[PDB]
C-alpha cells in the first residue's frame, strides 16, 4: 500500500514517560494493507510498530 | 409589647433568621471557595471526545 494526501494534529500532549501523546493522522490509502510506522527524530517514540 | 422588629425583619444582606438553633440563613455576603478532587474515572480522553 502507499499513502498519499496525509496530515497530522495532536489533539492532547502531555511528557508523561508514559506514551502520553496521541497523535492523528489522515491518509488516503492506495489499497488494504499493512503499513510500518518509525519516527524519524530520537525525540519522539512510537508505540505502534 | 415595645420589641421592635425582629432580625428576620432588620437583618442586612436578606438574612434569614430562625431559632432552635439559631441560624442565620443565605445571607449575601462575600464569597465562597470551593475545592473538587475529580476522580480520573470522571474524564473522558480527548481523543475519545
Amino acid at each position: 500500500p502507499s499513502l498519499t494526501d496525509m496530515s497530522c494534529e495532536v489533539p492532547a500532549c502531555t511528557h508523561s514517560s508514559d506514551f502520553g501523546g496521541v497523535a492523528i493522522i489522515k491518509y488516503a490509502a492506495s489499497k488494504k494493507g499493512k503499513c510500518a510506522v518509525h519516527s524519524m527524530t530520537n525525540a519522539v517514540t512510537i508505540r505502534e510498530a | 409589647k415595645e420589641r421592635g422588629a425582629s432580625l428576620q425583619h432588620t437583618a442586612p444582606f436578606g438574612c434569614q433568621i430562625a431559632t432552635n438553633p439559631v441560624r442565620a440563613m443565605n445571607c449575601a455576603v462575600g464569597n465562597m471557595p470551593i475545592s473538587i478532587d475529580i476522580p480520573d474515572a470522571a474524564f473522558t480522553r480527548v481523543v475519545d471526545a
